[PDB]
RNA sequence: AGCUUUGCGCAGUGGCAGUAUCGUAGCCAAUGAGGUCUAUCCGAGGCGCGAUUUGCUAAUUGAAAACUUCCCAAUAGCCGUGACGACUAGUCGGCACUGGCAAUUUUUGACAGUCUCGAGACUG
RNA sequence: AAGGUAAGUAU
């Protein structure tokens, strides 16, 4: 994940890894990028969008 | 006003390429 | 938008997200349970006391 | 109706102690939207045990209330359990926790369940509800006779509300043709469409006479919109 | 779609073994688990290419008494790393599925 | 022959089944278990220990609630125009399309609804 | 100085 912690705190560490279990950071990043792509594609007329893609 | 289905990348358990497919 | 086009709940949306992410969905039993739940919801939306009243009409 | 399940017939004696023995376990449940009614008939002793407080009876009624929903299908189970008994609603809501899909909403409008006690046919059914097994309570034939199912309850409630205010006057107010139209498929008789409303007008006038005599507003001053709410018990 | 399962249908007392390590489960492990003299079955579901078992296997015995004995004999104790779990095999064939679908009316 | 008393096991219903109950390979018995009753005494075990069958199925959480193939690249007529041959500048038969094919006689729909005893009537 | 090694899985 992308949470920076200063000093090992076992309670906070375990709570964070419970909250962010199963690649939750990658999942939310993919969700936001897909939502942005869909929004851009929907309004592609006024934006003169020829291609709206994502890199590998 | 309609929304076509939304596709997604299968990064997990994908041995085809190191980088996620686009 | 799902296959039927109905507005999915956020839990279902995240389920679809994760199924696409891992490259595989739920198991056979889970799919049977899901389709049974969908059929039950469809039947409920389309709507037994008439039969009971007709039976009670006879002494 | 929570009081119906806990209702106990009381004897009368000049010197002997009154025998407030339980009558039956039926809660006089009704469901106008479902086109029928529920008769959770239980034994009188089972309904109210020896030295059983009202709270104890309410706790036992909550278990039976959830049992009726448990037996019924989830779709057939009431989506909203509108019970005017706010005090008994919370144990029912606590009982409703066993069914998260179903919901419980407070009922500002109060159904006049005293009509069943007032009506001899349902009053005999109250004695006939002494069997511990659940019974089937068919909907009123007046509701079936009425074209509009939405107004079918209103026609039934208008007669029922007048019966609660005055049972003897309600029978006189109710048309004998509508009264003597009982069918084997219904506990209560049918209604002659518009003719019943004319008979129900006298039943409405009976409430209006009560409103005219008791309340400062005259009988005619009692608005039909307020009377309909009073018939459904919308006021607290 | 499983002709081998039909050949394995001879032994009625079939048990489902679960929580199997990919390398832990093996034919030798099944043989060590074959306490009863009746013929066993070491078949376990595995990947088509890599052969990595999913952790589910089925052991078939012709002796229901041996089935009952092994139900509590080898519950939680297994030679390899991953401890073994035993479940009553609810396996069904397509004919049973069709019969259940037909009888689901009542 | 009918009927009745009673118990066991089995069959059915009902009932209780965390002051509810068995198990004991332990331990003290109707010659007597064990009393604070009744100690010329009642008469049943006393009180430890070990604990509260099997099968059906739903529902919830989770990405996944475990029953013996994925994915990839693709797939399994007409009007005119230019040559060719035939019949008297015209016509016919076959070849490909360098343009078109939603404006009354054919292909981009004058169609739909309701009612009566295969037939008819009304409306938009 | 430190009191801040995730484990797991075969290479």
């Amino acid at each position: 994940t992308g949470i920076f912690m200063h000093g090992k705190i076992p309670t906070l560490k375990i709570s964070l890894i419970q909250i962010f279990r199963a690649h939750l950071w990658q999942k939310i990043h993919e969700s936001i990028v897909m939502d942005l792509c869909q929004v851009f594609d929907q309004e592609l007329d006024a934006l003169e969008i020829e291609t709206v893609q994502k890199e590998t | 006003n309609v929304s076509q289905k939304r596709k997604y990348r299968q990064y997990m358990n994908r041995k085809g390429g190191f980088n996620r497919p686009l | 938008v799902d296959e039927t086009g109905r507005k999915l709940t956020p839990k279902e949306a995240f389920r679809q997200l994760s199924h696409r992410f891992h490259g595989k969905g739920s198991g056979k039993m889970k799919t049977e349970r899901r389709m049974k739940k969908l059929d039950e919801e469809a039947l409920l939306k389309k709507m037994l006391g008439t039969v009971a009243l007709l039976q009670e009409k006879q002494k | 109706d929570d009081t119906n399940v806990y209702r106990v017939t009381i004897h009368k004696t000049f010197e002997g102690n009154l025998t407030t023995k339980p009558i039956n376990g039926a809660i006089f449940i009704f469901n106008p939207r479902t086109g029928q009614l529920f008769l959770k008939i239980i034994h009188t002793s089972v309904w109210a045990g020896q030295k059983r407080l009202g709270q104890l009876a309410k706790w036992k009624t909550a278990e039976e209330v959830a049992a009726l929903i448990r037996s019924l299908p989830v779709e057939e189970q009431p989506k909203q359990i509108i019970v005017t008994r706010k005090g008994m609603l919370d144990p029912l809501e606590v009982h409703l926790l066993d069914f998260p899909n179903i919901v419980i909403k407070g009922s500002e409008l109060q159904l006049p369940f005293q009509a069943c006690l007032k009506v001899e046919k349902f009053g005999d059914l109250i004695l006939k509800a002494t069997e511990p097994q659940m019974v089937l309570f068919n909907l009123y034939d007046d509701w079936l006779k009425t074209i509009s199912s939405y107004t079918a309850f209103s026609r039934l409630i208008l007669i029922l509300r007048a019966l609660h205010v005055n049972n003897d006057r309600a029978k006189v107010i109710l048309k004998p043709d509508k009264t003597t139209i009982t069918e084997p498929h219904h506990i209560w008789p049918t209604l002659t469409d518009e003719e019943w409303i004319k008979v129900e007008v006298q039943l409405k006038d009976l409430i209006l006479a009560d409103y005219g005599k008791k309340n400062n507003v005259n009988v005619a001053s009692l608005t039909q919109s307020e009377i309909r709410d009073i018939i459904l018990g919308m006021e607290i | 779609e499983d002709p081998s399962l039909l050949e394995w249908d001879a032994d009625d007392f079939r048990i489902f073994c679960g929580d199997l390590g990919n390398e832990v489960n093996d034919d030798i492990l099944a043989r060590a688990f074959s306490r009863f003299p009746s013929f066993l079955k070491a078949k376990v579901i595995r990947d088509k290419r890599t052969g990595k078992t999913k952790g589910y296997g089925f052991v078939s015995f012709k002796d229901p008494s041996d089935y009952v004995r092994a139900m509590r004999e080898m519950n939680g104790k297994y030679v390899g790393s991953r401890p073994i779990k035993l479940r009553k095999s609810m396996w069904k064939d397509r004919n049973l599925d069709v019969v259940r679908k037909k009888q689901k009316e009542k």
